[PDB]
C-alpha cells in the first residue's frame, strides 16, 4: 500500500505517492462554481476551472496558506484523490501538508474531513517548511518558505519547527506579479485584469532575477540597456524588461516597494535566528533552506548570503542552500518521510481518530 | 577519473569510436545549438542512414502524423512512401490490401497528397555506386529516359529515370510501367508542400530543467510547441519542409532495435566542461561518446539508462504535460529505477538523522505508574512529580535524569514567565532541552514539549511534560522515537490521574 502526499498550496496543489521523487499532479488551487447562485456540474477544481472561467466566478480556498473555504477545500482533496490521482482515499494513509503556525481549530478540521468524509485509514499533517528541510538532507535549519500567498522563516530542530520563532511576512509570489503588473503599467501598457496577471506571471518566472547590490544595478540599467530582455505578448507586440527584472523581486528585501512595513526576508531571517536558543543559532545559520516557487529567482541566495552575512557577527559562517527543485521541496519532502519506516509509527491511525477525536492532531502532529 | 554515484558506476571511454549517424551533421550542430539555447536535453530517434542525403538536400517535407503506409528499402523510391505500397518493404508487400488502403486513406483525409517522385544526381549515384541498389542507368531511346532494376525487392522491375529541369535543379524523374504502361512514379507528399514525405526528425524525450517543469498555461504541450518550432526554426528550411511536426502519432506495437539506436541526444553546454557531471565528476564526453558536433550518442538501453540517471541527477526530468514512448527493451526503466539520487541521499540521510508523597489512585505504590510508562519500550525515563508546596519526585526511573529534578526546575516549567526559556532553554535533572511547544496554558492540553540539547553528534530526545492538578508527568523517548508519541503516552496518563483528583 502506498501513502498519498498532498501539498496544499496556496496557489499550487502539489500531490503524488510517497516514495516517488516528484508530485504526479501539479494544479492551480481554485475552485469555480457557476456565477448565478440563486439557481451540468455544481463546481469545477483546477485546470478545468480556468478552462471554463469564462460561465464560473472562480476562488482560492487557501489565499494566504490558510484554508478559509472548508466547502471548496473538500472540493480540491475529491479532485486531488478521484481525479488527479485516480485513487480511494479510503485505501491509502495520507500525508497532508499545512501552513507554519496553522491554527488548532483549523488542522482538527482538515483531520475530522479526512477521517469522516474520505475515510482514510490513517493520516499525518507536516509543516511545509519542516519538509523542505528533510528534501535538503537535513533535521535542523531554518528555512525560507516563499509560495504564492504567503512567505515564513521556518526555525527548526532535529524535525520539529519552534513556533515561537517562526516568522510571516504576508507578501509572496502573487504580490510580486501584482506589482510588475503596476511597474509595466506605469510604462504606459495595460496590465490590470485577472488574464493580464497571467501575462505578467510568466514575464516574471521568465525574466525576473534578484540583484547583488540593487542601487548598483539600478545605476547600470540607467546607463546601458545590457540588461534588457524583449518579450513577446500575445497579440505580436513585444515589451522590453529593464531595470523591471530585479525592481519585482527586490520587494522581497525591500517591502516597502508595495506599501508594506514589513522587515526584509534578510531580517526576518535574522529575527527568527535570535529568537531561537543560543545554542542553536550557529546551526541555523550554517543551514539556512530557500524553499518555495518565489525562491526561484537568479541571484537570490548570492543576496542573501550578501545580506545575512552583513547582520551576523562577522566570525559567523554562514551557507544558503537553494537546492534547483526547490519548487517542489515541500512535496519531495513528505514523499521522503512518508516512505521512511519511522512513518508508519507517526501516523494518526482511524483507531486513534474514534478513541481522542480530532483534538489527536495536537498531540501526534507536531 | 571514474564516475560514481550511489549503484551508478561509469568509467572512462577506452578509445572513443566514431558512430555513424543518419542525421547530416550540419543539422546536428543545430540541435546542439538549440539545446544549449533553450536550457533542455532533446533526445532524436535514429534516421536511416541512407536517407542522409535526402534529408541533406532540403528538398523534400518529413514524415507528418497519420500516414500509415510505410517507406520502401528498395529501387528508386528507397526512402520514400509510394502511393503503391507494392513497391514498400516487405511488410506491405505481403499484406498489398491493407497498405495500399492506408495510402489511399492518407490522401482522401487530407493528410497527404500524390506527388511525383524527383531524385537529384547525389542519390542516383549513391543507389548506383555507393549502395549498389540499382543496375547501372541503361538509355532507352525510344522514351528518351534510363533504364534500371533494383538489386534487391522485385529485381524483375524495370523503372525508368528522365532528366529534367525543377525550379532550376537538374533532377531525375521515377517513371514505371503502370499496368504496362510508362507513368509518372507516385510517392505521398506533405499536403501544403505537396513534396514527397522523407523521414523526419522523431523526438524521443525532451528532458527540462526544473523551471520549466509545472502547470500549463492552457486555459481550456504548449512547452514541447514551442520547442518544436524554435527547432523547426532553427533548421532553417523552405516553410512547409519541417524536419519536426507538433503533435505525435501512436507509440505502436513494435520493437526494433535500429528504429531506437543509435540515439543521438543534446544537451546543455555545461555537461562538456570538467565539472560536468558535478564537482569534479568529470565530463559527459567521458562517459558517452559524443561527437565534434556535440551529439551525445546513445546505443543501447543500458547506456540510454545511465544517460537518463545522469541527466535526471543533474535536474532535467522529461514533462508531467508531455507523452513519449521512450524505453523498448527496457533494462530497469521503471520509475522506482530511476529516481533522483539527491532524493535517494536525502532519504538516507533524514533516516540516519531521525534516529510525603502521598498514595497513588489505589494505593499499591507509585513505581507502577512508572513502569506502565516504560513497558512499551518506547521510553528511556519518565517521572512523576508532585509541584504544589515543595516540589518533589514521587516516582522516577532509577540511574537517569528526572529523578534528579529540583524545585528550581519546577519552578521554570510552571512558572508565570513563559518567554525567558527562550533565550537558551531550561533544565531537566541538569539536562539541557529546548522548549519545542509550549500548551501548558491551553486548555484540554496542559502540555509542554521538548527536546534534549547535546554535543557534535551525540544523540538528542524528545520529553512532554503534562501538568495535573497536583503532579507533573515526564516522559523521555529514546532515540529516534517521535515527539507525537511521547505526548500521546504523557496525555493520557495526565488524563487518568486528572480523573482520580490528582
Ligand atoms: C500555470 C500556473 C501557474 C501558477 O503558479 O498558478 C498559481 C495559481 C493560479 C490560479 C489562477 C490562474 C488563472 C490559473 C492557472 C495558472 C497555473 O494563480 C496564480 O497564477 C497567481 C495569480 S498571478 C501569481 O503570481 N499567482 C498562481
Ligand atoms: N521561475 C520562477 N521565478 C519566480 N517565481 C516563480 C518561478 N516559478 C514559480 N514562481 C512563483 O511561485 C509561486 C508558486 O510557488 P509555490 O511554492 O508552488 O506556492 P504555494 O505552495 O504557495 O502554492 C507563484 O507565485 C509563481 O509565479
Ligand atoms: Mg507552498
Amino acid at each position: 500500500t502506498t501513502a498519498l502526499v498532498c501539498d496544499n498550496g496556496s496557489g499550487l496543489v502539489k500531490a503524488g505517492f510517497a516514495g516517488d521523487d516528484a508530485p504526479r499532479a501539479v494544479f492551480p488551487s481554485i475552485v469555480g462554481r457557476p456565477r448565478h447562485q440563486g439557481v451540468q456540474k455544481d463546481s469545477y477544481v483546477g485546470d478545468e476551472a480556468q478552462s471554463k472561467r469564462g460561465i464560473l466566478t472562480l476562488k482560492y480556498p487557501i489565499e494566504h496558506g490558510i484554508i478559509t473555504n472548508w466547502d471548496d477545500m473538500e472540493k480540491i482533496w475529491h479532485h486531488t484523490f478521484y481525479n488527479e490521482l485516480r485513487v480511494a482515499p479510503e485505501e491509502h494513509p495520507t500525508l497532508l501538508t499545512e501552513a507554519p503556525l496553522n491554527p488548532k481549530a483549523n488542522r482538527e478540521k482538515m483531520t475530522q474531513i479526512m477521517f469522516e468524509t474520505f475515510n482514510v485509514p490513517a493520516m499525518y499533517v507536516a509543516i511545509q517548511a519542516v519538509l523542505s528541510l528533510y528534501a535538503s538532507g537535513r533535521t535542523t535549519g531554518i528555512v525560507l518558505d516563499s509560495g504564492d500567498g504567503v512567505t515564513h522563516n521556518v526555525p527548526i530542530y532535529e524535525g520539529y519547527a519552534l513556533p515561537h520563532a517562526i516568522m510571516r511576512l504576508d507578501l509572496a509570489g502573487r504580490d510580486l506579479t501584482d506589482y510588475l503588473m503596476k511597474i509595466l503599467t506605469e510604462r504606459g501598457y495595460s496590465f490590470v485584469t485577472t488574464a493580464e496577471r497571467e501575462i505578467v506571471r510568466d514575464i516574471k518566472e521568465k525574466l525576473c532575477y534578484v540583484a547583488l547590490d540593487f542601487e548598483n544595478e539600478m545605476a547600470t540599467a540607467a546607463s546601458s540597456s545590457s540588461l534588457e530582455k524583449s518579450y513577446e505578448l500575445p497579440d505580436g507586440q513585444v515589451i522590453t524588461i529593464g531595470n523591471e527584472r530585479f525592481r519585482c523581486p527586490e520587494t522581497l528585501f525591500q517591502p516597502s516597494f508595495i506599501g508594506m512595513e514589513s522587515a526584509g526576508i534578510h531580517e526576518t531571517t535574522y529575527n527568527s535566528i535570535m529568537k531561537c536558543d543560543i545554542d542553536i543559532r550557529k546551526d541555523l545559520y550554517a543551514n539556512n533552506v530557500m524553499s518555495g516557487g518565489t525562491t526561484m529567482y537568479p541571484g537570490i541566495a548570492d543576496r542573501m548570503q550578501k545580506e545575512i552575512t552583513a547582520l551576523a557577527p562577522s566570525t559567523m559562517k554562514i551557507k544558503i542552500i537553494a537546492p534547483p527543485e526547490r519548487k517542489y521541496s515541500v512535496w519531495i519532502g513528505g514523499s521522503i518521510l512518508a516512505s521512511l519506516s519511522t512513518f508508519q509509527q507517526m501516523w494518526i491511525t482511524k483507531q486513534e481518530y474514534d478513541e481522542a477525536g480530532p483534538s489527536i492532531v495536537h498531540r501526534k502532529c507536531f | 577519473k571514474t564516475y560514481q554515484s550511489r549503484d551508478l558506476v561509469l568509467e572512462p571511454i577506452q578509445h572513443p569510436k566514431s558512430i555513424e549517424l543518419g542525421m547530416p551533421e550540419v543539422d546536428q550542430s543545430v540541435l546542439a545549438e538549440v539545446a544549449e539555447r533553450e536550457n533542455v536535453i532533446i533526445g532524436v530517434r535514429p534516421v536511416d542512414e541512407k536517407s542522409k542525403s535526402l534529408i541533406a538536400s532540403k528538398m523534400y517535407s518529413s514524415m507528418g502524423l497519420f500516414v500509415k503506409a510505410i517507406s520502401s528499402d528498395w529501387g528508386p523510391m528507397s526512402g520514400f512512401i509510394p502511393v503503391d505500397q507494392s513497391f514498400a518493404k516487405a511488410s506491405a508487400r505481403r499484406d498489398l490490401e491493407k497498405f495500399n488502403e492506408y495510402a489511399e486513406q492518407s490522401i482522401l483525409s487530407g493528410n497527404a497528397v500524390s506527388a511525383n517522385l524527383y531524385l537529384n544526381q547525389v542519390r542516383i549515384e549513391e543507389l548506383v555506386s555507393k549502395y549498389e541498389s540499382l543496375t547501372p542507368l541503361e538509355l532507352d531511346v525510344d522514351s528518351g529516359m534510363y533504364k534500371t532494376t533494383a538489386t534487391n525487392g522485385d529485381q524483375t522491375i524495370p523503372f525508368f529515370l528522365n532528366k529534367v529541369t525543377v525550379d532550376d535543379k537538374e533532377l531525375w524523374q521515377v517513371h514505371y510501367l503502370r499496368e504496362g504502361e510508362l507513368a509518372p512514379f507516385k510517392v505521398i507528399g506533405d499536403p501544403v508542400s505537396k513534396q514527397p514525405m522523407t523521414a523526419d526528425y522523431d523526438l524521443l524525450t525532451v528532458m527540462y530543467t526544473y523551471g520549466d517543469l509545472g502547470p500549463q498555461d492552457k486555459v481550456k504541450s504548449d512547452r514541447l510547441k514551442e520547442l518544436k518550432d524554435v527547432i523547426n526554426t532553427s533548421l532553417g528550411r523552405t516553410d512547409g519542409l519541417e524536419m519536426v511536426h507538433h503533435g505525435a502519432d501512436d507509440a505502436n506495437p513494435y520493437a526494433v532495435m535500429a528504429d531506437n539506436f543509435p540515439a543521438t541526444f543534446f544537451v546543455p553546454k555545461h555537461f562538456f566542461d570538467d565539472d560536468g557531471l558535478g564537482e569534479g565528476k568529470g565530463s559527459i564526453q567521458t562517459y558517452f561518446n559524443v561527437n565534434e558536433q556535440g551529439a551525445v550518442v546513445i546505443q543501447n538501453p543500458q547506456e540510454f539508462s545511465n544517460f537518463q540517471q545522469v541527466a535526471i541527477n543533474a535536474s532535467y526530468r522529461a514533462s508531467l504535460n508531455d507523452k513519449w514512448n521512450s524505453g523498448l527493451d527496457s533494462p530497469l526503466f521503471t520509475t522506482k529505477r530511476k529516481l533522483s539520487h539527491d532524493y535517494l541521499d536525502a532519504r538516507d540521510e533524514v533516516a540516519k538523522k531521525l534516529g510525603s508523597p502521598p498514595p497513588p489512585p489505589g494505593g499499591a505504590g507509585w513505581n507502577a505508574y512508572i513502569d506502565n510508562l516504560m513497558a512499551d519500550g518506547t521510553c528511556q525515563d519518565a517521572a512523576i512529580v508532585g509541584y504544589k508546596d515543595s516540589p518533589s519526585v514521587w516516582a522516577a526511573v532509577p540511574g537517569k535524569t528526572f529523578v534528579n529534578i529540583t524545585p528550581a526546575e519546577v519552578g521554570v516549567l510552571v512558572g508565570k514567565d513563559r518567554s525567558s526559556f527562550y533565550v537558551n532553554g531550561l533544565t531537566l535533572g541538569g539536562q539541557k532541552c529546548s522548549v519545542i511547544r509550549d500548551s501548558l496554558l491551553q486548555d484540554g492540553e496542559f502540555s509542554m514539549d521538548l527536546r534534549t540539547k547535546s554535543t557534535g553528534g551525540a544523540p538528542t530526545f524528545n520529553v512532554t511534560v503534562t501538568k495535573t492538578d497536583k503532579t507533573l508527568v515526564l516522559l523521555m523517548g529514546k532515540e529516534g522515537v517521535h515527539g507525537g508519541l511521547i505526548n500521546k503516552k504523557c496525555y493520557e496518563m495526565a488524563s487518568h490521574l486528572r480523573r482520580s483528583q490528582y
